[PDB]
RNA sequence: AUAUACCGCCAUCUUAACCCUGAUGAAGGCUACAAAGUACGUUAGGUCAAGGUGUAGCCCAUGAGGUGGCAAGAAAUGGGCUACAUUUUCUACCCCAGAAAAUUUAGC
């Protein structure tokens, strides 16, 4: 990563990674609007 | 049967539909991840998934209802509701076993809070 | 079904819990009340559920369980009420009382009680036609020269609805250091907010943010709006106005100033004139605002 | 315990050091939760503790926030701000330890501390 | 076995029952509290087996008596504001510089 | 290539008893100024652009190159983007100045 970084220098919702858990109240804070 | 001839106990969590989650039901897990500005919501979700599967496979036919997973600081409290069918010695064995596995698997002081009930607390019938 | 022994055990459990809650909260158990119970349960078991009923609650058991099952006869089996065998002892007893009072009177704003709440008071289900019968008897009692006892009897079955229009709060007449009488008032139109001081005597000078009104309002429409209140009650050139307006735009500020001046001028006019201004739309805050 | 009571108790060792104490002009405690009743209970607890420790406290409620996303899901974040004023470093440490150990689950905290400091000696006069 | 709330006196020391934050125990909390949306011609459920009362972050460990008893023992750790600095007028005078720094308390392993 | 693999994200559709009457027949029971009536699955679905877990393909070619070409025409209609001015345009000002020149979409 750093090697490529240096040489270059020289040159769905993922916040939870859902409907199942959210509908069964298993995700804190999530609710239907 | 016949074609026009066509034309189960449930607890509170089972009875009430998902659109009651902040009106009648609550949230099973309680943590700060989903609040505004806080991070690691996904990691907490994955931890919750593993806890629920582990507990349902480690207390088979004992859990009367769904778990309640609380988090304060780095503490991790599993409040479970179980039946009075298994012997208390086996319950103590499993409590110790699960506490130690989860503490060494999540690198935090996990603790467990069994509440036994004589039988499923049925809310209504659907 | 709840047996009376069950309810008795619930009552004693509730009293013991009441004293326990008074212990936990540090209050005196002797004076510990139901409102205190509600506040303490809210504190100790916080819950944000929108359904008010869904929160944890500690009620007296009679509040919780349906206790309408009152026995209507004793151990010997004799019913207590002489109209028991009608099946509607409460309703027919009430009708009998009303008929007796009507007989006595013959020898000599608010709304009627609704059917369901009448059932609640009587603790008996009743149809629509018998409710109509009762209401017509109550009307007959009202029409007659009903006395104080009959008046309060009717009021037992007459619910209260408050009507309070016609009455514009007339601002007090203050006096400035120079001994001149004036009245202050506020007005709002869209986002414009105005506050006007009308003087009892004057020469018709309006001063808006310290600027003459014709210089502050170049457009003639706004000057007409400022003119409307004083013109309507025929006192153009008899008062001085000092107003401060902020926010909004040209016409919104003019409307706010008009409302403020009318509400302040209500102090120096007769009550009939106040009512006339109210009917001309001069004392109403305009609620029309931009919709999202 | 009616009769069996601990005869004496080992009070923890609190040493009065020689170094001077930090001074905080203000200390704003913003607590965030998904439930308003939990925040009200926490506000009552924190305010009573502040009075019992002699700290001067004021409470206000910042406007809530609502994150909606998509079936439409929603997340409400409610706030309570507890502004303490004129407390030293040790009072702040003990009060904060108390109210952070008693922070309910699902509630997060942001404590902003405004320390009072004197000018460095290096900036008092210009270098010649 | 029977719940131990039956053995609890009406003038007990409540803080000794709930010293620290603990989940709701219907066998330990001597209150006839009920939670739940009642069914038609029903009542809110009882506490025994109630998951909703179990999901509340309760404050039984922080009652007014307990809070005062804690804050009477925590006074030992506190120091005193210098009385010379009565208001902001002197705080901006004797200590011109102000340093704002923030800490964050979340829940998790890190 | 496959979500015509799952997961995810959107969307479609479906979700009894008692009491009287008729001579104790099939049978019937209302009148208020009251005369028997009371009690989740579904989808050859879309999405591989703010996301994953797999499975298959070609491997003298579904890989790597080289030489030329390819750069269309015409209508009728459907849609979109620009400018369309005298109640206008430019300057000073923020409104008393001077110069220039057919269907459709909403209604409330
Ligand atoms: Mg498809």
């Amino acid at each position: 990563a750093d090697e490529r970084l240096r040489i270059n220098s020289l040159r769905v919702k993922r916040r939870w990674r859902f409907r199942h858990l959210a509908d069964h109240g298993q995700l804190s804070g999530i609710q239907r609007a | 049967r016949e074609l026009p001839c066509a034309w189960k106990p449930v607890t509170y969590e089972e009875a009430h539909a998902p659109h009651y989650i902040a009106h009648r039901k609550g949230w099973l897990s309680l943590h700060t991840g989903n609040l505004d500005g806080e991070d690691h919501a996904a990691e907490r979700t994955v931890e919750d998934v593993f806890l629920r599967k582990f507990m349902w496979g480690t207390f088979p036919g004992c859990l009367a209802d769904q778990l309640v997973l609380k988090r304060r600081g780095n503490q991790l409290e599993i409040c479970a509701v179980v039946l009075r069918q298994l012997s208390p010695h086996k319950y103590y064995f499993l409590v110790g076993y699960s506490e130690t596995l989860l503490s060494y698997f999540y690198k935090c002081p996990v603790r467990l809070h069994l509440q036994t009930v004589p039988s499923k607390v049925v809310y209504k019938y659907l | 079904t709840y047996t009376e022994d069950f309810i008795k055990k619930q009552i004693e459990e509730f009293n013991i819990g009441k004293r326990h809650l008074a212990n936990m909260m540090g209050e005196d158990p002797e004076t510990f009340t139901q409102e205190d119970i509600d506040r303490a349960i809210a504190y100790l078991f916080p819950s944000g559920l929108f359904e008010k009923r869904a929160r944890p609650v500690m009620k007296h058991p009679e509040q919780i369980f349906p206790r309408q099952r009152a026995i209507q006869w004793g151990e010997d089996g004799r019913p207590f009420h002489y109209l028991f065998y009608t099946g509607k002892q409460s309703y027919y007893s009430l009708m009998h009382d009303v008929y007796g009072m009507l007989l006595n009177l013959e020898k000599h704003g608010s709304r009627w009680l609704i059917k369901e709440e009448l059932e609640e008071m009587l603790v008996e289900k009743l149809s629509d036609l018998d409710y109509m019968q009762f209401i017509r008897l109550l009307e007959k009692l009202l029409t007659s020269q009903c006395g104080a006892a009959e008046e309060e009897f009717v009021q037992r079955f007459r619910r209260s609805v408050t009507l309070e229009s016609k009455k514009q709060l007339i601002e007090p007449v203050q006096y400035d250091e120079q001994g001149m009488a004036f009245s202050k008032s506020e007005g709002k139109r869209k986002t414009a907010k105005a506050e006007a001081i009308v003087y009892k005597h004057g020469s018709g000078r309006i001063k808006v943010n310290g600027i003459d009104y014709q210089l502050y309002f170049p457009i003639t429409q706004d000057r007409e709006q400022l003119m409307f209140p004083f013109h309507f009650v025929d006192r153009l050139g008899k008062h001085d106005v000092t107003c401060t307006v902020s926010g909004g735009g040209r016409s919104a500020q003019a409307g706010a100033i008009r409302l403020a001046m009318a509400k302040a001028l209500c102090s120096f006019v007769t009550e009939d004139e106040v009512e006339w201004m109210r009917q001309a739309g001069l004392l109403t805050t305009d609620p029309r605002v931009r919709e999202r | 315990l009616h009769v069996d009571v601990p005869k004496d108790l080992t009070k923890p060792v609190v040493t009065i050091s020689d170094e001077p104490d930090i001074l905080y002009k203000r200390l704003s405690v913003l607590v965030k939760g998904h439930d308003k009743a939990v925040l009200d209970s926490y506000e009552y607890f924190a305010v009573l503790a502040a009075k019992e420790l002699g700290i001067s406290i004021k409470v206000h409620e910042p406007p809530r926030k609502i994150e909606r996303f998509t079936v439409q899901y929603e997340m409400r974040t409610l706030y309570r701000c507890l502004e303490l004023e004129h407390l030293t470093g040790s009072t702040a440490d003990v009060y904060l330890e108390y109210i952070q150990r008693n922070l309910p689950e699902g509630v997060a905290m942001e404590v902003t501390k405004t320390q009072l400091e004197q000018l460095p000696e290096h900036i008092k006069e210009p270098i010649w | 076995l029977p719940p131990r709330t039956e053995k609890m006196a009406v003038d007990q020391d409540w803080p000794s029952v709930y010293p620290v934050a603990a989940p709701f125990k219907p066998s330990a909390v001597p209150l006839p509290v009920r939670m739940g949306y009642p069914v038609k011609k029903g009542v809110p459920m009882a506490k025994e087996g109630n998951l909703e009362l179990l999901k509340i972050p309760n404050f039984l460990h922080l009652t007014p008596v307990a809070i005062k008893k804690h804050c009477e023992a925590l006074k030992d750790f506190c120091t005193e504001w210098p009385a010379a600095l009565d208001s902001d007028e002197k705080c901006e005078k004797h200590f011109p510089i102000e340093i704002d720094s923030t800490d964050y308390v979340s829940s998790g392993p890190s």
